[PDB]
């Protein structure tokens, strides 16, 4: 019925798959979804063996769209190797800076996600699945709750779905402010009603996850691909983009571009094409200084000709593209990244706890011109020493982007040392 | 002594009955309470703990961990303002200055009447529409002071 206000993010697709409907900024309910063949991939999946579904998802070469790019099929195979019961979790925590790709699927085409969740749950033998959506996506929460009910009413959820003997309930959990709850093990801890504290891995969730049982965690965008793989078949899916890195990919583009929004593009597209061919170029036609890949990586204007794929020389990550131009202060920008990690460390690991804090504190001094010589040397040290003993990816990367700015824009940093 | 009103207790019971295990409802319950009171009353945690079958200590630790919850200031409307990289580049400071012009308060502060609190938050996942803000559950791009003034006038 009535939902909270959501800004209308611009969305454009060359492939017309994930954004076939979500390119229009409004909720698409179940009847609209059904008209385009919605839920027919599910019906087809329920007439396949779980094993065959895994095979197809494997041969599609689908990789995790959450940012790490782990092969989805392999992840599923690993889970099914372990005794049940098993759980399936849709990761809708999306809290990386610059990252807003998953919410347009949630808010505009929820049945694409739900259909994927049901197929995926069936494939791994899970009778209980979860969406964990960040607390700052309230509209998404209510839109998902209503869509699940719609799906129930049409017999796509519940006991004995379409006579298949497969049972599934999808529960919707909400976050309450912690970026770390998007880390899959901390998400699980949060689902168990605890603080969002990551666990030592291995074990990976597919071995021990929710209540210690085999648990697959996949990202919203990953799961949104599953309908298509079953629908078109894996061969036809792999014909999209480069054969090595196949399928559609969503690219949330922000900062100093004429046309900020989400672009659905193949992964052979270059970073330069994302910015200039699709996003309309830079505001004021100014020169690109850097692109921040969320809070993970910083690319210079000499690295724009890279593919937006999961290859070694590729952009990788979530596909998040934050554009800075020639008048943007890289130290000011780095401070904002330091501030992020300061606010999100969970504090379990000592170098992460102290390192994230000190990196921000000292960088602020540097930026404000109040840093002693010791503060400077200390900043450098701390930046290189957040990772040690860390048990999750936050600690491992919290200095990464900033270090990249130090190496790629030394002239600008040296000015701050003056 | 402290007891939930029945309309609120009923809603909390729904959340508690929703997941397979009661303790899974903790965050939904805490959102509900904050929505109802304008903040998390300290005295609410003990009875919440009992409905969840969790120790009070557990509930307190959870409230302290999750940044959306506020045990200090009652506010009818929370204006969450994004202060992360993209909004900062595209004009967080203009939004904040416009807010101070209209409401006479800065981040962390509450208007004298208890109506509006400004809450600096990390990336809200709407970066293309920077600078972004929320008023409770409603989310918007900031365009100008005049535009902001009109939006805020919708919250009485
Ligand atoms: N979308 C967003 O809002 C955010 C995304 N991220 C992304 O998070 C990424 C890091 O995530 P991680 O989970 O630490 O990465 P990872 O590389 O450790 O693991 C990726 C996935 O593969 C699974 N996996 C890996 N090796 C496995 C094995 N041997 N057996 C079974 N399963 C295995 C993991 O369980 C996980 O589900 C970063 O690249 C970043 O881009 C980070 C923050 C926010
Ligand atoms: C600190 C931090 C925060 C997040 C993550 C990692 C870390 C280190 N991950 C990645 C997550 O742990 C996991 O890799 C994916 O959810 C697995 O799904 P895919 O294989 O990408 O489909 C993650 N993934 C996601 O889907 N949404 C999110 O918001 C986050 N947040
Ligand atoms: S590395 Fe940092 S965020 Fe990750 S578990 Fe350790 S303290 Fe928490
Ligand atoms: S940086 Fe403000 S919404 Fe992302
Ligand atoms: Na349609
Ligand atoms: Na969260
Ligand atoms: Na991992
Ligand atoms: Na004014």
């Amino acid at each position: 019925r009535s939902y909270p206000a959501i800004p209308r993010i611009y969305a454009e697709t060359t492939l017309n798959m994930l954004l076939k409907r979500a390119k229009k900024p409004r909720v698409h309910s179940i009847d609209e979804y059904l008209k385009d063949g919605g839920y027919q991939a599910l019906e087809k999946a329920l007439n396949m063996s779980p094993e065959e579904i895994i095979d197809w998802v494997d041969k599609s070469t689908l990789r995790g769209r959450g940012g790490a790019g782990f092969p989805t099929g392999k992840k599923w195979k690993f889970a099914v190797q372990n005794p049940g019961p098993r759980y399936f979790i849709c990761n809708a925590d999306e809290s990386e800076p610059g990252t807003f790709k998953d919410r347009i699927i949630i808010e505009r085409d929820p049945h694409l996600l739900i259909e994927g969740i049901i197929i995926s749950s069936y494939a791994i033998g899970a009778n209980e699945a979860y969406i964990y959506i960040r607390g700052e996506y309230p509209a998404g929460y209510y839109i998902l709750r209503d869509a699940i009910e719609e799906a129930k009413k049409k017999g796509f959820l519940g006991k004995n779905i379409l006579g298949s003997g497969f049972d599934l309930e999808i529960y919707v959990a909400r976050g309450a402010g912690a970026y770390i709850c998007g880390e899959e093990t901390a998400l699980i801890e949060s689902l168990e009603g605890k603080r969002g504290h990551p666990r030592l891995k291995p074990p990976y969730p597919v071995q021990k996850g929710l209540w210690g049982k085999p648990t697959v965690v996949n990202n919203v965008e990953t799961i949104a691909n599953v309908r298509f793989i079953i629908s078109m078949g894996w061969e036809e899916y792999r014909y999209i983009g480069p054969s090595d890195y196949a399928g559609p990919k969503l690219f949330p583009v922000s900062g100093k571009v004429k046309k900020p929004g989400v672009y659905e593009l193949p992964m052979n597209t270059t970073l330069r094409e994302v910015i200039f061919k699709y996003a309309g170029g830079t505001l004021g036609n100014k020169k690109v200084k850097a692109v921040f890949s969320g809070a993970l990586d910083c690319f210079s204007s000499e690295e724009l000709d890279i593919p937006m794929d999961y290859s070694p020389l590729g952009f990788g990550g979530t596909g998040t593209v934050i554009v800075l131009t020639e008048e943007d202060d890289i130290v000011e920008a780095a401070l904002k990244i330091a501030e992020f990690y300061e606010h999100e460390t969970c504090g379990q690991c000592t170098p992460c706890r102290v390192g994230c804090y000190e990196q921000a504190n000292l960088l602020e001094k540097i930026y404000k011109g109040e840093a002693t010589e010791q503060d400077w040397e200390g900043f450098d040290f701390v930046n290189r020493n957040i990772q040690p003993t860390s048990i999750c990816g936050l600690g491992a990367v919290a200095g990464r982007l900033i270090r990249q700015t130090l190496e790629k824009f030394p002239e600008e940093w040296e000015k701050y040392r003056k | 002594e402290f007891e939930f009103p029945e309309e609120l207790k009923t809603k909390l019971q729904e959340h508690i009955n929703y997941f397979p295990k009661k303790r899974q409802a903790i965050l939904l319950c805490l959102h509900e309470i904050q929505n109802y009171y304008g903040y998390i009353p300290p005295e609410s945690l003990k009875p919440l703990a009992d409905m969840l079958e969790l120790p009070l200590n557990h509930v307190e630790g959870v409230v302290a961990f999750y940044d959306m919850f506020d045990r200090e200031d009652k506010a009818k409307y929370r204006i969450r303002v994004c202060v992360s990289i993209v909004c900062h580049l595209m004009g967080t400071n203009k939004l904040l200055k416009a807010l101070e012009n209209i409401l006479g308060i800065k981040p962390g502060e509450v208007t004298p009447d208890g109506k509006f609190k400004i809450v600096p938050v990390q990336c809200l996942g709407a970066c293309s529409e920077a600078p972004v803000f929320m008023v409770n559950d409603d989310e918007y791009k900031f365009e100008s002071e005049v535009q902001l003034n009109e939006i805020l006038s919708r919250y009485t």
